[PDB]
């Protein structure tokens, strides 16, 4: 029964480091309604942090 | 005007031709290891399995 215990100490470990993700860095790309859809939704990400250095 | 329709047999010969056929992919796939002999005379018609917390 107790099995599952340890998922959920990770699955709560690894949650809240993405709100701290979300609260911290400064950056953002694009607009909040769109989807991630054609390659260079994706491609702009790795261009932005070449060009800031 | 010979007459020998006495003279021969009407013959049915022993082979039968093929007949429609079907196949079987649901059976294959789902699940059989955990129902297997757990339905027998000390059971009743039905049997419980638990959910995990």
């Amino acid at each position: 029964i107790l099995a599952p215990v340890r998922q959920r100490i990770v699955t709560d470990l690894e949650t809240e480091l993405a709100h701290f993700m979300m609260n911290n860095g400064a950056l953002s790309l694009g607009s909040p309604n769109t989807p991630i859809t054609k390659w260079s939704d994706v491609a702009q990400t790795a261009s932005f942090l070449k060009d800031l250095g | 005007p010979n007459n020998l329709d006495s003279n021969v047999s009407q013959i049915v010969l022993k082979k039968f031709l093929p007949g429609f056929m079907s196949d079987l992919v649901l059976a294959k796939t789902v699940d059989r290891q955990l129902l297997a002999g757990e339905i027998n005379s000390s059971t009743g018609d039905s049997v419980s399995f638990k959910r995990p917390h």
